[PDB]
RNA sequence: UUCGAUGGUAGGAUAGAGGCCUACCAUGGUUUUAACGGGUAACGGGGAAUUAGGGUUCGAUUCCGGAGAGGGAGCCUGAGAAACGGCUACCACAUCCAAGGAAGGCAGCAGGCGCGCAAAUUACCCAAUCCCGACACGGGGAGGUAGUGACAAGAAAUAACAAUGCAGGGUCUUGUAAUUGGAAUGAGUACAAUGUAAAUACCUUAACGAGGAACAAUUGGAGGGCAAGUCUGGUGCCAGCAGCCGCGGUAAUUCCAGCUCCAAUAGCGUAUAUUAAAGUUGUUGCAGUUAAAAAGCUCGUAGUUGAACUUUGAGCCUGGUCACCGGGGUCGUUAACCUUCUGGCAAAACCAGGACUUUUACCUUGAAAAAAUUAGAGUGUUCAAAGCAGGCAAGUUUUGCUCGAAUACAUUAGCAUGGAAUAAUAAAAUAGGACGUGUGGUUCUAUUUUGUUGGUUUCUAGGACCGCCGUAAUGAUUAAUAGGGAUAGUCGGGGGCAUUCGUAUUCAAUUGUCAGAGGUGAAAUUCUUGGAUUUAUUGAAGACGAACUACUGCGAAAGCAUUUGCCAAGGAUGUUUUCAUUAAUCAAGAACGAAAGUUAGGGGAUCGAAGACGAUCAGAUACCGUCGUAGUCUUAACCAUAAACUAUGCCGACUAGGGAUCGGGCAAUGUUUCUCGACUUGCUCGGCACCUUACGAGAAAUCAAAGUCUUUGGGUUCCGGGGGGAGUAUGGUCGCAAGGCUGAAACUUAAAGGAAUUGACGGAAGGGCACCACAAUGGAGUGGAGCCUGCGGCUUAAU
RNA sequence: AAGUUGGACAAACUUGGUCAUUUAGAGGAAGUAAAAGUCGUAACAAGGUUUCCGUAGGUGAACCUGCGGAAGGAUCAUUA
RNA sequence: GAAGUCGGCAAAAUGGAUCCGUAACUUCGGGAUAAGGAUUGGCUCUAAGGGUUGGACAACCAACUUAGAACUGGUACGGACAAGGGGAAUCUGACUGUCUAAUUAAAACAUAGCAUUGCGAUGGCCAGAAAGUGGUGUUGACGCAAUGUGAUU
């Protein structure tokens, strides 16, 4: 049984990027996936993506523009405080300037840098770079 | 994956994107309800009647026209069976296997199949008890399984 | 593989505790072998009473007489073996000399080609070693 | 759970709550989220050690709390003790003794014996801190001061100033100097002044105060790891080293002596316990096809994990630091702070204020909370370990002034504020719902007045409740390439029962015939002129389903192959069929579980454990041939394992090219057949597989999974931590038993093990080549008799 | 006041049983470090009877044989 | 306190009931009343457990038990009577049962279990002098007849 659709979406994206394909199809769709895709698209790692709206959970077609080395999920979603962001960045991110950690804080789903600016922690969703 | 098998079949039905009755199908949303009530008065299965309206009557998915499910329509009209359809069918199959087992004493494969059916019927009964579709005290009985099916 | 649930701490802790006994280091440290089965009681050094001297044969590929000594511990009375570092001092170390023993380095394993030796003489008769070989200090009268 | 374990009633006792105790009444309370029992080589914490992060070990010890004064027990005084530098009784110690007796407790400060690897003076003082008391004054082995130690920490003395032939270098500059002179001299010796209760030490300080024994700095190593010897004498696989490899059988760089150098330096080394190494305990972060390890398979409970969706989009301004960002909100689309109570306003709600989480986890922040410790702010103990002090002012030496003594670490757990992303339970389905200046009523309280007190009525302010009353849009998320249940054509060597057929094997009768038949590489045993073997007819027995039988099918696995009938069931496919999360994984717990083995009954043809004979080699005792026991068959009860294999757990998603193959479905104005079937082609779903490739993985063999893993996290069970000992002993448990499940320790070893490569070997195969190989009717011979010559045995003195 | 009758606290002593540890104990059955000898492939090649697993019997010794399995075999192969 | 004796022969000791507790071994059924401990009288009470019956109840009549408490005396009480001694091993027979009336009660016999033999009736076994004779046999191999061994493993 599908335990987390976000893991499947990110695994499909990274698999397509390794294969070199410029488009990828993700099934099913969810608000968490849409928020995650918005975060990486705002950061510039993801081109336009269209949500096919059938009478089901939905499907997403994403245009991949390269410049992604690895995108993954952190399961289980550990609760991350303000002081734990540095530890997570050191553990996951390649450096202090490259890579993004996505946290579902109280103010919504956003990057670790934006959450640090918000001065609010939350739960770790995943990472991409 | 299959609940009690190694198969991975995906055969199902793909409901159309449209949610409206066909142009010529002027089912008027009340003659169908009367037909469903008549088909339930005899005591046919809700799935079986829905098949009959799909094939013989030519009616589309009944929800798209009547606005309510087959189970919901008959429950609203009062023709609600004492037990759910899947619950009753599994008890029927379990009763038949036990009646075959009491005659054929050397069928270990049938005994194993009966054990699988007993596991399935208990899990379904537990779900229905939790959801409240049945009285809280609905302990399944092996000796009175004939009572439960009929 | 291993469970990765947010509430799987009990399962992870129980598995780690159960499997921790497989390691020899943890098993030794928690079974108290350094006190019960060991000739000492975790002591770094101890005193003993000499019993005799043995020229234990050397295993392959060597063959030698290592002039080791059989000693009886003062605190327990058990009989163990000891090694003499300096050369030709067998005449110097006699029996019932109130010898002082310490370990060898492998924390309870035989050294080199001589099986059954884990302790070496540090001091003998209270005069110590490294002096009776250079004739810096002589043995006292007994 | 008695003789109190759970709760209730009543009582006693306690300063007070209380099964603390008593009498009665019910049987209760904890527990796989580990109750109970056992070990602790266990006082707990602040804290200490190691230090990427995470973690691991320790805490007897300067502070806080607990217990104790040899072991318990009892009690007086006293606010406060079950006090022991108070007492009483008993036990184990030791003690003076006129043998009648008294009697004692250093785990308090010094000191003594013993156990010990291991730890100091029977010193001085109440001067500083504080404590007690009747008290400005007394006492304090608390505490301070000193004395001995090898170590716990912080700072530096063993020196440097020149001439010196030469190696030189470049007239500039180091070197040993069998050499000297002048320089800077600091520890000590000793009266001073400070210091101190008095002293020790410290800073200043009468003066004396180094030329080589100066006033000699050592500990380990020099094959590698890890730094530094094919330098010289002695032994010679011995003595011995040697943490490991390894060296030592006359050239010893590793043994012991001289010399030199190397790392550290008043320190070096050794032993043990721990940490890093160890990504060899793996949450971060291991591994399970072959190196250690996927349970024989399936069901399934605690536990873990759990498809998508419910206020979102756009337009604003606003005060603010880096044209962005954080934040505050209506305006309204779409309803504007849901709601409870109150103030004024009054045609309720409209405005504002108090509470607003149903209930959270989660995040932020705040309150509250020992110091010491750590990080760290400031400050010149001459620096530093330190300490919490300090600073002005260099012309009057100033009847004073000026800073500080921060800050963080806190959240484990508890209280509180703000947010509602993520993840959880309910909202109104038999409407058993917000319904409300509400159509009618009950019932109570007086928060009040009717005269202060007591009582009924009820106007009144309020809690609660009884049949209705349509205020309104009255109420059910899609139905997951999740799942279950139907339904149609099927499909299957899937299961059970009954039933049909087949020849083969053996045996029995009779018939034709006579010499051998069987068997092996060769035999041998046995039977056969009494009719062997063979052949012809009939009958019986049990076993088994050849050929078709396939890199084909079914079943959860073990396994399933003659026909037919019945019963129950199963996957896949088709489906605008039904319910709607009903799901995955499993500790425990149960079903099935080859063959062999067990208990009995029936049955027992062939084969065949054990066994019986005959070659076989030296011995065969085993392979071989014949016979032949248990067994192989079935029925009813057992067990519970195998190379039970795909040496590869289950569920979900993604990942490349081809052709075969089974089941289903879709299409063919394609072929064929007396309405459908057979063949062919294309598409799709679900299986068994095959070939190529390796983006990718691995140690490689290899792998479409063993890939998507240092770029390490989808969910979940089982299992391993070098090899032996050993799946052994013991313990528990299932079985009538064999045995099954669970399952160590001591001791020992420096290696076992996997993959692959090169040689070697094979009573392995395939190509060949050879009179030192054979075939050839081979020719000649040696060896057979006797002699030359040489080799061992013998003799001698040397032979 | 000594003494005395009852109640509880009850130290401590006798008799027995249970638990943990230790010391015994002749002797019996194991492996490891092992004086010469002993010993044939049981296994490493087709190890000379292919190997191995489960089960049962027999044998001084590895072991032999019966039944069912696996290749970890010495065969990935017979479409005619 | 068995030193007696071949030998605990004989005797003594235990003994009922209630409440605790009970090992090795085992065929799981036992051993077991294992072993080992405590109490028991009289009197006065307390509590609980059942029947019909006059208007939540009820004054009777007709009833027996159990458990507990205080007090008391010869620290005694199944006060006579009644009434198990127990344990650790070896040989042997499995057990219940049977026999030498009048010296041997046993390890002897029998037993269930196990195994063998004959017989399909024109027969097996037995009987009778014979018989137109009898038994097994009102029987038919799950039967009858004849033997050996002696539970289970």
């Amino acid at each position: 049984v599908r335990q987390s659709v976000l893991a499947d979406c990110l695994n499909n994206i990274v698999n397509a990027e390794r294969r070199g394909r410029r488009q990828v199809l993700i099934r099913p769709s969810s608000k968490v996936i849409v928020k995650f895709l918005t975060v990486m698209q705002k950061h510039g790692y993801i081109d336009e993506f269209t949500e096919i709206d059938d009478h089901r959970s939905g499907k997403i077609v994403i245009q991949l523009n390269g410049r992604i080395n690895k995108c993954g999920v952190i399961s289980p979603r550990f609760n991350v405080k303000l002081k734990d962001i540095e530890k997570w960045v050191n553990q996951l991110l390649p450096s202090r300037q490259v890579g993004v950690i996505v946290l579902t804080t109280s103010r919504g789903i956003m990057s670790h840098n934006e959450a640090r600016a918000k001065d609010a922690g939350g739960k770790i969703l995943g990472f991409f770079y | 994956g299959r609940m009690h098998s190694k198969g991975k079949g995906i055969a199902s039905s793909a409901l159309p994107y449209v949610r409206s009755p066909p142009a010529w199908c002027k089912a008027d949303a009340d003659s169908v309800v009367e037909q469903i009530l008549k088909f339930s008065k005899k005591g046919m299965s809700p799935s079986q009647i829905g098949v009959t309206l799909r094939d013989s009557h030519g009616i589309p998915q009944v929800r798209f026209i009547t606005g309510q499910k087959i189970m919901r329509i008959l429950k609203a009209n009062g023709l609600a069976p004492e037990l759910p359809e899947d619950l009753y069918n599994l008890i029927k199959k379990a009763v038949s296997v036990r009646k075959h087992l009491e005659r054929n004493r050397k069928d270990k494969d049938s005994k194993f199949r009966l054990i699988l059916i007993e596991s399935r019927i208990h899990r379904l009964a537990r779900y229905y008890r939790k959801v409240g579709a049945l009285p809280p005290t609905w302990k399944y009985e092996s000796a009175t399984a004939s009572a439960l099916v009929a | 593989g291993k469970p990765a649930g947010l509430n799987a701490a009990r399962k992870l802790r129980n598995h780690r505790r159960e499997e921790r006994w497989a390691d020899a280091h943890y098993k030794k440290r928690l079974l108290g072998t350094a006190y019960k089965s060991s000739p000492f009681g975790g002591s770094s050094h101890a005193k003993g009473i000499v019993v005799e001297k043995i020229g234990v044969e050397a295993k392959q590929p060597n063959s030698a007489i290592r002039k080791c000594v059989r000693v009886q511990l003062i605190k327990n009375g058990k009989k163990v073996t000891a090694f003499v570092p300096h050369d030709g001092c067998l005449n110097f170390v006699d029996e019932n000399d109130e010898v002082l023993l310490s370990g060898f380095g492998r924390k309870g394993k035989a050294k080199g080609d001589i099986p059954g030796v884990r302790f070496k003489v540090v001091k003998v008769a209270g005069v110590g070693l490294s002096a009776l070989f250079h004739e810096k200090k002589e043995k006292p009268r007994a």
